[PDB]
RNA sequence: GGACCUGGCGGUGCUUCAUAUCCCUCUAGAGGAGCCUGUUCUGUAAUCGAUAAACCCCGAUCAACCUCACCACCUCUUGCUCAGCCUAUAUACCGCCAUCUUAACCCUGAUGAAGGCUACAAAGUACGUUAGGUCAAGGUGUAGCCCAUGAGGUGGCAAGAAAUGGGCUACAUUUUCUACCCCAGAAAAUUUAGC
């Protein structure tokens, strides 16, 4: 247990190191920051560790010591809140606000809070039902015609679900010397590695080292696989391809290539059509390689 | 006893704290910095008795004011490049040959590296007097050493134990192959 | 911690280039840091609080340990002086030692 | 090793130079420079 | 030291011979390291010296290279990389500066320096032999 | 002897479902041919034996007059070096595999044994074991023999039957040969594994 004179003592060395650091490094300790301690402390101490915070870390004693101690009563001994007998005062608190807005209404991409971290945000353990039935009356709020104090308050209990997989990097479209625009990408299949230049504008030519599609891929099956992502969205015939294909063979190679078409070609699409070809499977590396 | 880290000032000279590589002396680095995986509800490990901090290469020793102040001082054994020199088409217009040669720097009692002899030569060879026969011979003579698209000529010796003496011999290699070329046959006769 | 965490949360006691890609004497390093930890712990009984660092950067040797508070400093300063020449003379390369006292040994957790 | 080579010429872990038990017991303490268990 | 300072100190005599200077064109240095983080701050000490002593320095990362080897138990080392490529510099420059960061090269770092000389053509080799 | 409380039932059957291992489902073999072979039986005075140790001379392959083991005859010895021995012992120990055994508090019942939950909430909160195998990728000891468990000479030792298990070869029309590296021309039931 962390008494509040040592958290005091904490805050004091972290401070005349912080100083001590802003020294070493030459930086005026004035300005200097906590990104420049992580900077600082990196360079100084290198580490690879994986686990990020198995690394060398100087922060600030605050956010690194979980020790906690609130105070419910004075020295006369009477409670500060009006609630504190109910032994969950935060809790139904909270409660009781949430219903005197639905008295009010009714006379007038994201997650719900998980169960954990309100509690965080109460200092108070729950149990599972209450917590159901905050969420019911927090659910409650927003079928009513919630005002603004109404939905900045829901907001305070709705984290983001940033898991968005629509990342795909669209690459940004570059022009030859000849004024015509066009865009790069890689791709990889098994051995085989490809890197495909695609052109916006083009009557459906594909060279492939320098070599037509159907010489350099007799067989169908890799045509057909050429075709895969134009066809997908309706623009065969539309543009000129100029790829470079290395290592493996016939198959690893179409398939390094059409992925590498795709990629590129998503630059002259629209959001929801590489939202299309990522949900074919058209933006995707295999992973599928020989096993040991 | 009480760590000396105390007595330091803050506005101290770092440099010479730490004048050379030395290991991380918690009594003598006055930071408060912490490292290891937390215990549940536990912090990282503090600096004193820490054997993962007495673990890393730290860079104390070479801080930046520590790097520019010894920089400084170095610069008084540094020649200047020939400002004749501007780039890389002045380099092959007046010095044709570019050799080669590698060390290494690994950690024990032995310095020796058997890789170390190795001497490559580099030439073009429009930068050598040599008329059409001479540079046909030349180029059926050293084979694949010859990139025609480069028009390099690579000459890689490693037969002799030191390295000087692989240099002498590329030169001597490079001597014969020039002077071989430029000699026909009555052999040579009847291409 | 397990030995599953060498790279994540542990770290290597012995640190040299010898068993890099390209680098040889991989074997030797290693002989030579069996026979040092055996060396140190034996002049060392009951003194080193943790297992040693062996640092090795051109032909330098650094043994960074960590030993305790109990015996006297005279000892120390024996034992330091001994053991330096003795593996100075060992290995015929510059050889050190870096102690490092701490009051009791400092336990992570309990298992 | 001439001589014997003249007459010719006319016609675990070794790896390590250690016990195949023992490498285990060092790569597991991290001992040994780089031997990550992966 | 705020009073007690040195009044004068031993430069170290470094004397200007007449024999002409070597010249490097190119001088890669690749760095090999089981660990990124040190890489990356020697990476960093490197740049600034190279930066202050007016050498001209570019710096990539090549790929690393894994060795995966079975005894079941299986164990696996890493080779991270980072080549700096030092050019137009002359032979006591380089040399000062090799000194410099090699003596700075922190544990666990081995180092490989391919130095590119520029030299003449053999006064043997201007003309043919008659 | 009356009434009541806690049970345990090393519990017994059914009912409902979780119901994964394992079957069924899928793929390829194995049943044919020719060889070499492990085991078992019987045979001889003897051993059918073993080639980091023979022969080979496309690939392989049998004895080889080899050689160590064995049978029958013999010989050498203070000799190699206070000699020499591919002897024994884990039924000596470790090393390694396998067998088997195995807290406090607060309320309720009249302050009895005893009991304490309802969320639109009603008292509950804080190791041994083994005549075990393995001395082929490992060690420490302990005993044997020493005119013989050491060293040599001479000759001899050649094996047959089935019943079963495994291994090596070719086995094709979705094939084969040439040019090419894929638009050509000519020929002709049981049962073992895996996903
Ligand atoms: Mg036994
Ligand atoms: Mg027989």
């Amino acid at each position: 247990t962390y008494t509040e004179d040592f958290i005091k003592k904490q805050i004091e060395e972290f401070n005349i190191g912080k100083r001590h650091l802003a020294n070493m490094m030459g930086e005026d300790p004035e300005t200097f920051t906590q990104e420049d301690i992580d900077r600082a402390i990196a360079y100084l101490f290198p580490s690879g560790l994986f686990e990020k915070r198995a690394r060398p870390v100087m922060k600030h004693p605050e956010q690194i010591f979980p020790r906690q101690r609130a105070i419910q009563w004075g020295e006369d001994g009477r409670p500060f809140h009006y609630l504190f007998y109910t032994g969950k005062q935060s809790y139904y608190s909270l409660m009781h606000d949430v219903y005197g807005m639905l008295l009010n209404l009714e006379k007038h991409g994201s997650r719900w809070l998980i169960k954990e971290e309100l509690e965080e945000m109460l200092v108070e353990k729950l149990s599972d039902l209450d917590y159901m039935q905050f969420i019911r009356l927090l659910e409650k709020l927003l079928t009513s015609q919630c005002g603004a104090a109404e939905e900045e308050f829901v907001q305070r209990f709705r984290r983001s679900v940033t898991l968005e997989s629509k990342k795909q990097l669209i690459e940004p479209v570059q022009y030859d010397e000849q004024g015509m625009a066009f865009s790069k990408s890689e791709g990889k299949r098994k051995t085989a590695k490809a890197e495909a230049i695609v052109y916006k504008h083009g009557s459906g030519r594909i060279k492939v080292n320098g070599i037509d599609y159907q010489l350099y891929f007799p067989i169908t099956q890799d045509r057909e696989q050429l075709m895969f992502p134009f066809h997908f969205v309706d623009r065969l015939g539309k543009h000129d391809v100029t790829c470079t294909v290395s290592g493996g063979g016939r198959s690893a190679q179409a398939g390094a290539i059409r992925l590498a078409m795709a990629k590129a070609l998503c630059s002259f699409v629209t959001e929801d059509e590489v939202e299309w070809m990522r949900q074919a499977g058209l933006l995707t590396t295999d992973p599928r390689v020989r096993e040991r | 006893l009480p760590p000396r880290t105390e007595k330091m000032a803050v506005d101290q000279d770092w440099p010479s704290v730490y004048p050379v590589a030395a290991p991380f002396k918690p009594s003598a680095v006055p930071l408060p910095v912490r490292m290891g995986y937390p215990v549940k509800k536990g912090v990282p490990m503090a600096k004193e008795g820490n054997l993962e901090l007495l673990k890393i290469p730290n860079f104390l020793h070479l801080t930046p004011v520590a790097i520019k102040k010894h920089c400084e001082a170095l610069k008084d054994f540094c020649t200047e490049w020939p400002a004749a020199l501007d780039s890389d088409e002045k380099c092959e217009k007046h010095f044709p040959i570019e050799i080669d040669s590698t060390d290494y720097v690994s950690s024990g009692p032995s310095v020796r590296n058997p890789r170390a002899r190795v001497v490559v030569l580099r030439v073009k060879l429009s930068s050598l007097n040599l008329d059409d026969h001479a540079k046909k011979k030349l180029i059926k003579l050293v084979g694949e050493r010859y990139c025609k698209t480069t028009d390099v000529l690579t000459i890689k010796t490693d037969r002799c134990p030191l390295r000087r003496q692989n240099y002498d011999y590329a030169v001597y290699l490079l001597t014969v192959l020039y002077h071989e070329s430029w000699n026909t046959e009555e052999w040579e006769k009847s291409k | 911690h397990a030995p599953h965490y060498i790279a994540h949360r542990k770290g290597w006691l012995s640190l040299h280039t010898g068993n890099l890609d390209g680098e040889d004497h991989a074997a030797e390093r290693t002989v030579e840091d069996v026979f040092l930890r055996k060396f140190m712990w034996g002049t060392f009984p009951g003194c080193l609080a943790d297992q040693l660092v062996l640092k090795r950067r051109g032909n330098q040797l650094e043994i960074c340990a960590v030993v305790l508070r109990q015996l006297s400093p005279h000892k120390y300063y024996f034992l330091v002086g001994y053991s330096e020449t003795l593996l100075s003379y060992f290995y015929k390369c510059p050889v050190r030692l870096h102690l490092q006292t701490v009051p009791s040994k400092v336990v992570y957790k309990y298992l | 090793a001439d001589e014997r080579l003249r007459i010719n010429s006319l016609r675990v872990k070794r790896r390590w130079r250690l016990s195949r038990i023992v490498f285990r017991h060092l790569a597991d303490h991290g001992q040994l420079s780089g031997i990550q268990r992966a | 030291l705020h009073v007690d300072v040195p009044k004068d100190l031993t430069k170290p005599v470094v004397t200007i011979s007449d024999e002409p200077d070597i010249l490097y064109k190119r001088l890669s240095v690749l760095v090999k390291g089981h660990d990124k983080a040190v890489l990356d701050s020697y990476e960093y000490f490197a740049v600034l010296a190279a930066k202050e002593l007016g050498i001209s320095i570019k710096v990539h990362e090549p790929p690393r290279k894994i060795e995966r080897f079975t005894l079941r138990v299986q164990y696996e080392m890493r080779t991270l990389y980072r080549c700096l490529e030092l050019e137009h510099l002359t032979g006591s420059t380089a040399d000062v500066y090799l000194e410099y960061i090699q003596r700075n090269l922190p544990e666990g770092v081995a180092m490989e320096v391919t130095k590119t000389q520029l030299e003449q053509l053999p006064e043997h080799i201007k003309e043919p032999i008659w």
